[PDB]
């Protein structure tokens, strides 16, 4: 047994079964043993994240951390998301969830020297006072209105430096990495939820040139664990039809996918510098021919 | 109102009381 | 009267078309022509040279096909039709 | 009317603030961008490469006595900050035996190493239980993966370790613009820097400086 | 949370249902008594929606088999503490009231004219007297997944659902951290998951170890609790658990000990914290695109352990039997260098 | 882009031969071990020997023609396979997860075959329609939108000489105004009177100044337009006359048409991906960004709500007379509330101002419409039940203000019956196509003209009674591409489109000048050849642009091109059954 | 495409013996579908490079 | 570390040019040509046209007598002119015609030490018996300035400031491309491009501009010593 194609790690454990210790296995067997293989896989290129209101993407590029817009007091971002797609798919939650998150980090304190403002008649007692990394929570349904947010953003605290970085709208003045200077207009900033689904690219990534060939239909395996080329459907043929490009079309049916003798004659050619001899008679076309003749029906080829 | 002993501390903005605690899951 | 461009485009496809009847002729026309200059390559260490090795001077380490349809391009060869 | 630009130092218990002024207008933003982006990645620098924790032969275990395993051990010492002096691996050792604490105090590094921030927790043991770590500080710049010892085929006990070459942490930038219809039309760049106490900031900026300069010399010679 | 969910499963096909192409599509809508007993945001997206769905937070099966919801019944416009369980047919039959309508500290109704449900998606304002039955809590209708969305309220169902689905995907990271925003339906979520142990009986912990942890009972009765270390998932995802607890302290009864995958000090955290901005960057962003600072590439913020597992077995054939052995025919020593002597 | 990963594993076979050409290994079988092990001798030869080798790219499951391009490889880290945003609509691609295979020619016939034929750059128009479909899509629209909008009241404008003060808002040159706007004394969008050297002016201006006499570079000529205008411009190619009117989409549809129709394909290529490039760098600096602050609130939504609320009451007061029964308690319920939302939706509009980023998306034509717009801040009305009817109890709430337990599990109707109608549409859709594929494999044109006379006669414009003409709204696509059958002299002897001419856009405009209204047209429908339709017939290609070569498959391209819109077909019905 | 039975009968017992037309017969067994660059007008060109290139090629 | 030195490339055109740096480190594209570019743009000093004089006309609103073109017209062609300096002080210079013709830059009877690039250069045109006597001042400076930063000059007749151009070159672009050294193909491979007046050649401005910015860049390496790579 060897590794599979495109599995590495460290091995962290190896069980075996015996028969001889009176160790259960079953019938006809007698030693049947089991290794784990760990890998650690580091966030990269063509990986699935999604907040939990529902907005999927992929990890587009990764840049520097000295290329990250950066907030006014140096603090650079650590994710960009698009704009446009949230007023299309109507899911302004985040917005709010953001909002929320970047306000509970950043701690509040609502004056109460004179009195409780009327938008905070209903927070509870002891809400008015939060602490930095502060933890909130908002049952379903029942959560801070519109007019708590705008309460709770007019009176975060400062930071450390003495300054307020974001407005009462909740924007705030970046500066560009590459070019050095600010952007004309505020941005939106917060801390939101990002989870980490389980697409990851590892599993998906797969190449295959040459390798293990099928016996009872000549064909390349399929899978990426046993390392088999990829399907080839019908409306690829139609597509190819529609370009008028043939050559390539009976390469794809014939040299590439059953011709024993044309594989091995132009990998050797390819290995040399020889050209590519033309693809022969599909297996396929044969062996239709081999069964139809085996129903009486005389099925000449007439070359002439 | 943390039935478990010693969850951690997370003021909810809560205007209303439910009656009954969630039943076990 | 354009901007000269780079890549496997060059020369361009409209060029070539004022020289070949259709476009699908002129596949054939030039992968001939790069399979010529391939056999050339091959018999270089000795041999007849009654494949005449490339018209236009190659580049560094340029592909045949690049090759024929550059010197296509430069209307250096004659070709008869279907048959 | 035209003057050669001058650098200051403006000092605190560890970030400092430089200013620069006179710049022609519309310049401060680019140069302080320049030198953020200079700094931020081009200082050389020296951490852990790989480690040795006797009686362990992988990553994914645990050990007697202790409260966290391996993989928390080495995400706590990932924040060991440590400077070389020569440009050699070197190796030091962490021997702590009995209950209590362990911290990075209890390292006993060769001599041209020193370790600058001996209140950090690396763990806790049990009395049950021991301790012996051997881990090596080589010299680079930048970041580097830890599979770099990977194909280095050495024994078993042997574990990789991802090494961040950087002492700078923040680096941010202001301008004070002054624009006045007069030929004093200038602008002052306040440029804040902090270091993880590795070097001060005076060696960083010099470093990048030299950087900077070694890189545009190129084009001062006559083409 | 994937295996509460699966646990709490309502499946329609199967041996003994109907089929997927027999079964009509109008079954696969909402009907107006799923509300307190059926989740109408999680669903598969997949062909199976509408066939799949889940118990209601409150939901209870009756011991016949109908499912049940809790009321509070109204007997003369004052609301009641004590609550009772009715199931569809009683119901239809009554008046329920709205939960999120106002009510007095005294149980007095402040509005003469309440919002109510009626027989079959019929609401309608009534006087304040002949309502019989009130709702105990505004999330009665929620699934177990659904109930932790904050801002659920402002969300479309469609969002909504995608989210719940995508719930049920994270993967355990090595260093989680609380949400700073999250419903209060967090810890609870996590301590009937069953992948945190728990004391049982109020003691003090004599000493902690990252294999073992060992509490002495009031009553002088030593326990020890043993946690499994890097034993791979059912779906090939790592376990762990860490004691949060310190030598010497009297544990009270119910208080969790340790916390396994996806957890932060006894509550959920199926993720990190990370400084979002909201503009298009130079097309990098487009069209759901997301670029991220290298910063949590070389901090682990988000770096996840996967472990595989392969087998082989020797069995017995009629022309021999095979057996495992260092050896093999015609192999450079090089390659067989990891082998060891069985 | 392809990762080095794939492609070194891909590439096995060429980089051996190359690798014992270079004398790194001895043998055929060391290279492969080495090739194996990955020794740094490698990537060299792996960069010289794809230097133009094509490869095939097919989004899985392909359903056009354009959904299987060849696009040259490049070598870049990572385990994603890089793309250009533009030909993500050939494929109907969205980044999210969506996977593609790549295959890759051999022999050198192969390679000629997808260098010129499927080659990306060459099928900029749709099969369907004559046509561009690689157009500014999404984002970049935005971009383009905010450069060549224009303010009143800016920074720098021009103004006129007061008395004793010149006039300013005069440039020498588009680079002074490049250096002005970076010093910071000139915003990008404002009115200015620039002096361009190497732009023809409009044609209303071209034969004015200069009386007809051709422009020429080196001319110069004082226009009055906005450094954005003028930054866009210069990315269009040179000669094109000047334009200078706000870049709707519309207006970019009938730009990249018109360059489509006057210049080679290559240059409209370049072009695209210039401005594609422009409005990439500046989509960022519009400053679109969401906010609770720009999703404001209707200021008066109460009382009008009230209002309609109160005759509501009436209504229902009206039912509890007994007079009425349910149907029209129902009809009259759900038609005030249409008029509510309709009413709702205008007070809305009124309000916000044209600053706000969901207006500017909105309007710009990037996306969405008005309606989502309404439902976000407005009301989101009556909402779709099971059965299709409106339920009578309207939803009085936005989701920025919040709903209600009710109006959610009322409205999750919708999303489900959407759901299930797009689940049965996607296999209605296929197998429609499947089938149009399967009945019509066997045409191909084979001869190049039948040399026939019967070509069917189509109305092109219609003459009002009262007007001169009329453009009959259907010209577009019953008569843009066919070949004229027979000249169509305008009423004097001259001839303004002769027999055999191919239409056109410009030919099509010169009859409607001409005041033509019927016109014989040949066709395919009545082709004379026994095999197969003639070239002549059959007329101007789609994605050509001019005549069809012989031998080109027509059926199959019929087939993907009415097959593909199946998608959006939905509801005697009239949806794709 | 239906009934493979009957129309093998069919045209077995007829000796219907059929050019290799069209393109589904033609991709089924294999050989140049005879479409673009398969029609016999172009798959047999010569082509060699012009007398006046060979007489100045050197 | 030595790492692999950068060599700068360059391209030929009539009066452009494509500078090309090849290769960097990774990141350091941008840090480059932004800097390079504001440097090229606004640190060359030069000498240009403040402030014009005409006798004819008592102010701007209408257009000098006897004369083809406007006023408008009048000062944007003066403006393009290159006039080349080595005097600091303002000096000033006169233009005068008589009778039909047109009038050349080159006709301006230049005073000691400032010369004009372009003779042949086209200014007006004047009908029969026309006239025009101009009093334009030069000076020498940096970058550009518009005539706003010029508008409180003493007290004068019919002075009117024209925004100056105190530099050679007038445009810059630059991009950035991957390159492969090694498996990590991700260097940067900056290509520049500068179009210089007549005063100066895009080579000896990005020497100057280059010299510059070492110079600035001094007062950082000199505060400490410390090496790095080529
Ligand atoms: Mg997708
Ligand atoms: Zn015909």
């Amino acid at each position: 047994l060897k590794v599979p194609h495109g599995e590495s790690g460290k091995v962290i454990g190896i069980r075996v079964f015996s028969r001889e210790d009176e160790d259960e296995l079953p019938a006809g067997v007698n030693e049947l043993v089991r290794v784990y293989v760990a890998q650690k896989r580091k966030i990269s290129d063509g990986d699935k994240l999604a907040g939990r209101h529902g907005n999927k993407g992929v990890i587009g590029k990764i840049l520097p951390v000295e290329d990250m817009p950066f907030l006014a007091d140096g603090t650079p971002v650590d994710i960009i998301l698009n704009t446009h797609g949230v007023p299309r798919r109507m899911n302004i939650g985040q917005i709010l969830e953001t909002h929320l998150g970047w306000c509970a980090h950043s701690g509040w304190k609502v004056d109460a020297a004179k009195g409780v403002p009327d938008w905070a008649a209903r927070l509870p007692d002891e809400l008015l006072e939060a602490q930095p990394n502060a933890i909130v929570s908002t049952p379903v349904f029942d959560g801070a209105q519109e007019a708590e947010l705008q309460g709770l953003l007019s009176c975060t605290l400062p930071n450390r430096d003495g300054d307020v970085l974001v407005d009462a709208d909740g924007k705030a003045m970046l500066f560009d990495g590459r070019s050095g200077e600010p952007f004309p207009y505020p941005v939106t900033v917060g801390y939101m939820y990002i989870m980490k689904l389980h697409h990851l690219v590892d599993d998906k990534i797969h190449a295959r040139s040459t390798g293990p060939y099928s016996m009872i239909t000549q064909q390349p395996l399929g899978g990426k664990a046993q390392f088999g080329g990829q399907r080839f459907g019908e409306m690829e043929c139609w597509a190819m039809q529609a370009y008028g490009a043939a050559y390539t079309l009976q390469e794809l049916l014939t040299i590439k996918s059953d011709d024993t003798v044309g594989r091995v004659k132009v990998y050797e050619a390819i290995v040399k510098g020889e050209n590519i001899p033309e693809p022969g008679i599909p297996e396929s076309f044969k062996v239709l021919l081999k069964e139809l003749q085996s129903l009486c029906l005389n099925v000449e080829v007439l070359s002439s | 109102n943390n039935s478990v002993p010693g969850a951690p501390n997370r003021v909810s903005f809560a205007k209303l009381r439910e009656p009954l605690e969630v039943p076990g899951l | 009267g354009y901007d000269t461009p780079l890549g496997i485009t060059n020369p361009p496809i409209d060029e070539l078309l004022d020289r070949v009847s259709s476009k699908y002729a002129l596949v054939i026309y030039a992968a001939k022509r790069a399979r010529q200059i391939n056999d050339y390559y091959n018999q270089l260490g000795e041999g007849i040279l009654e494949y005449v090795g490339p018209l236009v001077e190659p580049g560094l380490q340029e592909k045949p096909l690049s090759i024929a349809l550059r010197e296509i391009h430069a209307d250096l060869l004659e070709h008869t039709e279907g048959e | 009317s035209q003057r050669p630009t001058l650098s200051e130092d403006v000092l605190t218990d560890n970030r400092s603030q430089f200013v620069i002024e006179p710049l022609e207008p519309g310049f401060g933003y680019t140069l302080g961008n320049s030198l953020r982006r200079t700094l931020l990645s081009s200082i050389p620098g020296a951490a852990v490469t790989s480690i040795r924790i006797d009686g362990v032969l992988h990553e994914f275990t645990t050990v007697p006595g202790v409260k966290e395993d391996v993989t928390e051990i080495i995400l706590n010492l990932k924040s060991l900050v440590v400077s070389s002096e020569e440009d050699e691996p070197v190796t030091m050792y962490l021997r702590k035996q009995g209950p209590g604490e362990v911290t990075a105090g209890d390292i006993v590094p060769p001599a041209g190493v020193t370790v600058h921030n001996p209140g950090m927790h690396i763990a806790t043991l049990n009395d049950k239980g021991k301790l012996e770590v051997e881990l090596v500080v080589e010299r680079g710049r930048g970041y580097v993966p830890a599979v770099q010892n990977r194909a280095s085929g050495a024994e078993i006990g042997r574990i990789p370790v991802d090494s961040i070459y950087s002492p700078v942490l923040k680096v941010t930038y202001k301008v004070d613009a002054t624009r006045v219809e007069q030929r004093t039309d200038f602008d002052k760049l306040i440029l804040d820097v902090e270091t993880k106490n590795s070097i001060s900031p005076r060696d960083a900026l010099a470093s990048a400086g030299k950087t900077l300069v070694e890189l545009f010399g190129l084009a001062r010679e006559l083409n | 949370l994937s295996g509460l969910t699966h646990k709490r499963r309502l499946s329609a096909l199967g041996p003994g249902g109907l089929s997927r192409e027999r079964a009509g599509l109008e079954v696969r809508d909402v009907h107006p008594s799923h509300y307190g007993r059926m989740c109408p945001i999680e669903t598969p997206e997949g062909p199976n929606i509408g066939l799949i769905g889940s118990l209601s937070v409150y939901a209870r099966v009756n011991p016949f088999g109908f499912i049940e919801t809790p009321y509070r019944k109204v007997v003369d416009g004052v609301v009641s503490d004590e609550i009772v369980y009715l199931t569809a047919d009683e119901e239809d039959r009554h008046v329920v009231a709205q939960a999120n309508s106002p009510i007095d500290a005294d149980g007095r109704f402040v509005e003469p004219r309440v919002l109510v449900r009626r027989k079959a998606g019929e609401v309608e304002y009534v006087p304040s007297s002949e309502v019989d039955y009130m709702d105990v809590s505004p999330r009665q209708m929620v699934s177990v997944a659904t109930a932790m969305i904050p801002f659920l309220e402002h969300d479309d169902a469609n969002r909504a659902l995608m989210g719940a689905n995508m719930q049920r995907q994270a993967v355990p990271l090595v260093r989680s951290e609380a949400p700073l925003v999250g419903t209060g339906m967090e810890l609870r979520a996590a301590i009937d998951a069953g992948d945190v142990v728990v004391a049982e009986e109020s003691g003090v912990i004599e000493e902690v170890s990252a294999d073992y942890i060992t509490v002495m009972h009031d009553n002088g009765t030593r326990r020890t609790y043993r946690m499994r270390k890097f034993a791979r998932s059912n779906h090939g995802t790592c376990a762990n658990q860490c004691p949060i607890v310190d030598a010497g302290d009297r544990v009270e009864a119910g208080q969790v000990i340790a916390d396994g995958p996806c957890t932060d000090d006894g509550e959920m955290a199926l993720g990190k914290n990370l400084l979002v901005a909201i503009m298009p960057w130079e097309g990098h962003n487009y069209e759901d695109a997301i670029i991220l600072s290298n910063r949590l590439v070389e901090e682990d913020v988000l770096t996840s352990i996967h472990i595989e597992e392969h087998e082989i077995d020797a069995r017995d054939t009629k022309l021999g039997a095979e057996e495992i052995t260092r050896d093999i025919p015609n192999i450079s020593d090089e390659v067989l260098a990891d082998l060891d002597e069985r | 882009g392809l990762p080095k990963l794939m492609a070194l594993e891909l590439f096995k076979p060429f980089v051996m031969k190359r690798l014992v050409d270079l004398n790194h290994a001895q043998n055929i079988k060391s290279a492969k071990r080495m090739v194996e092990r990955q020794r740094p001798q490698v990537w060299d030869v792996l960069e010289e020997v794809i230097a133009e080798h094509p490869v095939l790219l097919n989004r899985a499951p392909t359903l056009h023609r354009l959904g299987i391009q060849a696009f040259e490889p490049m070598l870049v880290e990572g385990k994603a396979i890089q793309l250009h945003p533009l030909v993500c609509e050939a494929f109907n691609a969205d980044f999210d997860g969506d996977q593609m295979a790549v295959h890759l020619p051999l022999s050198a016939e192969a390679q000629a075959e997808a260098r010129i034929l499927m080659l990306s750059s060459n099928n900029i128009l749709s099969p369907a329609s004559g046509r561009p479909l690689a157009m500014p899509r999404l984002d970049m629209v935005t971009g383009l939108y905010y450069l060549t909008t224009e303010v009143p009241g800016d920074t720098g404008e021009y103004q006129p000489a007061s008395g004793d003060h010149p006039e300013t808002g005069v440039y020498s040159s588009p680079a002074e105004a490049i250096m002005a706007a970076d010093r910071g004394v000139l915003s990008v969008r404002a009115k200015i009177k620039v002096r361009l050297t190497q732009l023809r002016p409009p044609v209303e201006i071209e034969a004015e100044l200069f009386g007809h006499s051709g422009w020429q570079p080196g001319d110069a000529w004082m226009a009055e337009t906005t450094l954005g205008r003028v930054m866009f411009n210069e990315l269009l190619p040179l000669g094109y006359p000047f334009v200078n009117k706000q870049m709707h989409k519309k207006v970019q549809a009938a730009i990249i048409n018109d360059l489509a129709e006057r210049y080679p394909m290559i240059v409209v290529a370049q072009t695209v991906d210039k401005l594609k490039d422009a409005g990439f760098y500046w989509a960022t600096r519009s400053g679109v960004t969401v906010s609770m602050a720009d999703v404001l609130v209707p200021p008066r939504k109460k009382e009008i709500l009230d209002h309609y609320e109160e005759r509501a009451d009436k209504v229902e007061k009206q039912f509890q007379r007994g007079a009425l029964n349910h149907d029209e308690r129902n009809e009259a319920l759900v038609e005030i509330w249409k008029e509510a939302t309709d009413e709702v939706g205008q007070a809305l509009r009124e309000h916000y101002p044209d600053d706000n980023p969901i207006i500017t998306i909105v309007d710009s034509g990037a996306t969405g419409n008005f309606t989502q717009t309404r439902t976000l801040a407005g009301m989101k009305g009556l909402v779709t039940n099971p059965k299709g009817e409106f339920i009578p109890r309207p939803v009085k709430s936005s989701f920025r203000e919040g709903l209600t337990v009710l109006e959610y599990f009322i409205n999750t109707h919708g999303a489900r019956k959407g759901l299930a109608d797009t689940a049965l549409r996607t296999a209605d859709s296929g197998y429609l196509t499947r089938r149009l594929v399967d009945v019509s494999q066997d045409v191909i044109v084979r001869e190049h003209d039948c040399q026939t006379e019967r070509g069917i006669v189509v109305e092109l414009a219609e003459r009002a009674p009262d007007g001169t003409l009329i453009r009959d709204p259907y010209i577009e696509t019953s008569a843009y591409a066919r070949t004229l059958g027979t000249d169509a002299v305008d009423e004097a002897g001259n001839v303004i489109v002769e027999r055999g001419q191919d239409l056109g856009d410009p030919e099509i405009d010169a009859l409607l000048a001409a005041g033509i209204t019927q016109v014989k047209v040949r066709s395919v429908l009545t082709c004379a050849t026994s095999t197969g339709v003639c070239a002549t017939c059959y007329g101007r290609s789609m994605a050509t642009g001019k005549l069809v070569d012989i031998g080109e498959a027509v059926g199959i391209v019929a087939a993907q091109s009415i097959g593909e819109p199946g998608t959006q077909l939905t509801m005697i019905t009239g949806g794709l059954p | 495409f239906q009934e493979t039975t009957r129309v093998l009968t069919d045209a077995a017992i007829n000796c219907r013996s059929d050019k290799l037309n069209g393109l589904k017969e033609n991709v089924i067994i294999g050989k140049l579908i005879p479409a673009g660059t398969g029609i016999n007008r172009y798959r047999n060109i010569a082509v060699q490079p012009t007398e006046e290139a060979r007489a100045a090629a050197y």
